[PDB]
């Protein structure tokens, strides 16, 4: 590698006195000077059309000095210049100017900021440098390269290129010098001897920018191929012929309206070629849901996958939509956990509580958003686990087994059980569960969890109904022992209220009122808003009784007299049989298959690719930590958790950043699950707050993201359809190329699966849920090819909705 | 004699169609459109209509097919300048 440097002649800010000042410099890659006094970033350089065409019209007729015996610019320039007039290239009346131009003062980098910086000059006849009349056209490099020397070998030669621009001269014209011996020079400052000087002198013209032409001909020297020739060459055709080669080798890029990186690499084997032509003449030579068939690949995987963004799960947290989400999120999983807890304890006759359950959530969601892959799921109590819990209760007071101990061992089954999944890469089965399942179990858990919220404001009001006459003395603790006058009406205004506020604000953040970002501000904010004015509305109703919000006195066991904080496996009170440790298995088998169907669902609907997560999620690592942690809570009395479908849903739609009606991104990030977790621990010290907010409010707040959580579902969207004339059908794949009795006929399909997943709900047989729904993964895969084609089946169960 | 449309042929997959104008339709650019119960307007073209000295019902009505040529058809015309004399 040899140093090549630009110097272009410029006129300064303080003094108005033109000088020369370098403006790029070659080690290969090339460096630019911006107009701070910086060098750019190096880079490949790229050459305009113009400067190529230009530069080769004066090589064909410049001026060669080739093994000329000078050791100075001033020794340089005098021969250079008496050869010029000899070429009939500049008349003797321009001698004199010429060579006041070239010795004069050459400036650089450490000068810029001690002067008042350059500016474009043209030399003229007279001393004082004429302004350019041409167009100025700042460079290229500079914008892109530069608005933000030990690679040089020993035994290197350097060469220096000059342009300059005098108005006094007929055409533009090129000088090309090689010394005999390379000597040092006054121009560059570098301990760098120079071999080779090119000038380039002219007027201004058309299609030239001098700029240009020196960094085409200082390219063309940093060039391999060219400068060995440069070397060897003892006439100017010899020169002539090598630039001709570079030209021949050169790949022009012509302008295109739609550049793409494929359409830019499918060029590769073009530049190779061009490449290896040039040097064929020169002595020179050219210098997540797969399976690996390895043990614990998914997990290894999982982990590269995600960790090294976690840098950024922290700093993308920096925002008050985050905070919003916090807010929102908190109270979404505080008010399941309360509920849950009550009706564990009320179940197992208080073994298992209120606290247990809150101390499990927040440990193992503080874990979890600390080393999940996927931080954007929430981990919590759900229905099936509490269905678990009384069944296994039931049948541990059958035959007389203490329940607690019997979880100990189901939980010291479920690590073995993930342990053996993760360790052969059992969570790639997942994929065999299309939009079909996802949005079946979505749209399932949906509306139970509407139907839920409206079945407790049901209760409210059989507990105290509209009656003419009430007891006005009646006993207020620990709960209403009768019924109480205003107490529905008021839960079923609260819950109306805080509803039709959330929707207001969620329409007031798409709107087109107030100032954008203070909309966006308040629009994120949306539910905390309605929950404190709710919140407000209830608290200066003092006479009226609503339910609150109650959590345990202190961090204790649920059940002083039953167990402590630590389990001990082989018995509390009565010795432990041996035939039950090996047969918790079944049952850990049971919760398993719960736990992975509900975690491993949850974040394919969360991760799916239209909503716009480029962070990843893993699906090993995830169900590994989740089952893990629930095993050893077991341990400890405490109940094994998964990942909720609507809170994570609604955790990643509070997150979600909307265009200008598409997903614009997401803020993933570990920041705000960690902060839900740490409240919801906290929530115990948190009772003089959480005992002012009643129950109608969250229940409104539970009514808002059950129908938001419907947004994303295609299976909703096609119902609606069902309701909605085909004239005003939307523009999408199922609906355009698939007939619309057809999509019907898939849509009922899917009716009547929800109906029967919703029917085996309803019986005690709740618990085969998960294997009815795993039944429709055959239904997709077998059933449906025989009455749909694979066209109608690609319209309508589309991973990335993709029209075939 | 009135706007109108007729299917002339017809295979399985298109229909050959014979539109007829008015003899006092307006004349000017016209816009073509397509309405399909259960579906909404679509638009199948533009097409200009002109007066029609061919047309007997036409205002325009020129009896002679040499006249027609020579006065509606020729785009290479005589202006007669000078003189009567000359
Ligand atoms: C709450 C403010 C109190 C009013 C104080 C009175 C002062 C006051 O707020 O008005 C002047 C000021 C004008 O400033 P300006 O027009 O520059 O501000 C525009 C406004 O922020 C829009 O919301 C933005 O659109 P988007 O939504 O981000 O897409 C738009 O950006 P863009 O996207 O177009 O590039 C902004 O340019 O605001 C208004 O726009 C009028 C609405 C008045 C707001 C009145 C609300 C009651
Ligand atoms: C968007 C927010 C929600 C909107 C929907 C409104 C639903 C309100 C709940 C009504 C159903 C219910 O709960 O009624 C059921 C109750 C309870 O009957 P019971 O015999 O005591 O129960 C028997 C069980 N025991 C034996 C345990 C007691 O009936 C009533 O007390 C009758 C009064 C109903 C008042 C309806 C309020 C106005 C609703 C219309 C508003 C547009
Ligand atoms: C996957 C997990 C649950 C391990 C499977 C459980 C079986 C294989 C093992 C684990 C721990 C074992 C127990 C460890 C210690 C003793 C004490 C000894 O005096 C009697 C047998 C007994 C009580 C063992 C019985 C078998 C046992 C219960
Ligand atoms: C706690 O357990 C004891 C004995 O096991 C039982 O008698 C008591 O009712 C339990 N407490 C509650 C609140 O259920």
């Amino acid at each position: 590698k040899v140093y090549v440097e630009l110097q272009e002649l410029v006129m300064d800010e303080k003094n108005q006195e033109l000088r020369w000042m370098e403006a790029a410099r070659w080690v290969q890659l090339e460096e630019n000077l911006g107009e701070n006094g910086a060098w750019g970033r190096p880079h490949l350089s790229h050459l305009t059309f113009w400067s190529l065409l230009e530069l080769r019209r004066v090589f064909t007729k410049g001026t060669v000095l080739l093994d000329l015996q000078e050791t100075s610019l001033a020794g340089v320039a005098n021969q250079l210049l008496d050869r010029f007039i000899f070429e009939d290239q500049i008349r003797p009346q321009d001698r004199e100017e010429l060579l006041r131009a070239l010795l004069l003062k050459h400036s650089h980098a450490g000068e810029l900021e001690a002067l008042g910086g350059v500016k474009p000059a043209v030399l003229t006849r007279s001393g004082d440098p004429s302004q350019p009349l041409l167009p100025q056209h700042s460079s290229l490099e500079t914008q892109l390269f530069c608005e933000q020397l030990e690679k040089i070998p020993p035994d290197s030669e350097a060469t220096l290129v000059l342009v300059g621009r005098a108005d006094f001269l007929e055409q533009p014209v090129l000088g090309f010098v090689r010394l005999q011996e390379a000597a040092e020079l006054e121009a560059v400052e570098l301990p760098v001897p120079i071999r080779f000087l090119f000038v380039l002198l002219g007027p201004e013209a058309p299609h030239i920018d001098y700029t240009q032409l020196g960094r085409a001909a200082a390219t063309l020297m940093s060039e391999r191929v060219f400068r060995i020739d440069a070397y060897m060459a003892q006439s100017r055709g010899e020169l002539l012929h090598s630039l001709e080669g570079f030209l021949d080798c050169s790949l022009v890029l012509p302008p295109t309206d739609a550049p793409s990186e494929q359409a830019l690499l499918s060029l590769v084997p073009v530049q190779r070629e061009l490449l290896r032509r040039r040097y064929q003449s020169s002595p020179a030579k050219p210098d997540p849901l797969q399976q690996t068939g390895q043990l614990f690949g998914g997990l290894v995987r999982d982990i590269r996958r995600r960790y090294p963004y976690y840098l950024s799960d922290i700093t993308d947290a920096f925002s008050p939509q985050v905070l919003a989400a916090v807010i929102f999120i908190y109270f979404a999983a505080l008010s399941p956990a309360i509920t849950f807890g009550g009706l564990l304890g009320e179940k197992t006759r208080n073994q298992m509580g209120v606290s247990e359950l809150l101390i499990s959530t927040a440990v193992q969601g503080i874990l979890f958003a600390l080393l999940g892959a996927q931080p954007l799921l929430v981990v919590g109590f759900s229905g099936p686990l509490l269905v678990f819990e009384e069944a296994f209760f039931s049948f541990c007071e059958t035959n007389g087994l203490e329940y607690i101990v019997g979880r100990v061992w189901i939980g010291f089954w479920l690590i073995l059980l993930v342990v053996l999944v993760v360790a052969f890469e059992g969570s790639f089965l997942v994929r065999f569960i299309s939009r079909y399942t996802q949005e079946i179990f979505s749209f399932l858990i949906s509306l139970i969890f509407i139907y839920e919220t409206f079945s407790k404001l049901i209760k409210i009001f059989q507990d105290h109904p509209l009656q003419k006459t009430y007891n006005y003395n009646v006993l207020m603790v620990p709960k209403p022992q009768g019924p109480l006058p205003n107490t529905a009406l008021l839960s079923l205004v609260l819950m109306a209220g805080t509803f039709f506020f959330a929707m207001m604000l969620r329409k007031f953040k798409n709107s087109s009122y107030f100032p954008g970002k203070l909309r966006r501000v308040i629009g994120d904010f949306g539910v905390p808003i309605s929950i404190l004015i709710m919140v407000l509305v209830d608290f200066f109703i003092q006479d009226t009784y609503t339910q609150k919000l109650s959590v345990p006195d202190g961090f204790k066991v649920s059940n002083s007299s039953a167990r402590g904080w630590v389990i001990h496996p082989l018995g509390l009170r009565s010795e432990f049989p041996i035939w039950m440790m090996f047969a918790s298995a079944l049952p850990a088998l049971l919760v398993f298959i719960l736990i992975f169907l509900e975690s491993q669902i949850t974040t394919l609907i969360v991760s799916k690719p239209e909503r716009k997560m480029v962070k990843g999620s893993g699906f090993h690592l995830d169900l590994l930590l989740v089952v893990g942690m629930g095993g050893v809570a077991a341990l400890f009395g405490m109940p094994w958790l998964s990942a909720t479908t609507v809170r994570s849903v609604t955790h990643a739609n509070a997150l979600t950043v909307m265009g200008k009606a598409q997903i614009q991104e997401v803020k993933e990030q570990r920041i705000s699950g960690l902060l839900v977790a740490v409240l919801v621990g906290l929530s115990i010290l948190m009772e003089p707050i959480l005992s002012r907010i009643p129950l109608a409010v969250l229940f409104g707040i539970f009514l808002y993201m059950g129908v938001t959580s419907l947004s994303g579902i295609q299976l909703f969207d096609r119902i609606l359809l069902l309701f909605k004339p085909p004239k005003y059908h939307p523009d999408v794949p199922y609906v355009k190329r698939v007939k619309t009795w057809r999509m019907h006929l898939f849509t009922g399909i899917q009716i009547i699966c929800l109906a029967v997943l919703w029917v085996v709900k309803s019986t005690p047989a709740s618990l085969a849920l998960p294997f009815v729904l795993i039944l429709t993964v055959p239904l997709r895969r077998v059933l449906l090819p025989l009455i749909f084609r694979n066209v109608e089946l690609q319209c309508l169960d589309a991973d990335d909705a993709k029209a075939t | 004699k009135w706007w109108s449309a007729v299917v002339e042929e017809r295979d399985a997959q298109s229909w050959t169609i014979s539109v007829t104008t008015p003899a006092d339709a307006v004349i000017g650019h016209y816009s073509l459109l397509l309405q399909v119960s259960g579906r909404k307007q679509l638009l199948l073209g533009q097409f200009t209509l002109l007066f029609n000295p061919w047309n007997r019902e036409d205002a325009v009505f020129l009896k002679n097919e040499a006249q027609r040529m020579e006065y509606l058809l020729n785009q290479n015309g005589l202006i007669y300048l000078g003189t009567a004399d000359c």
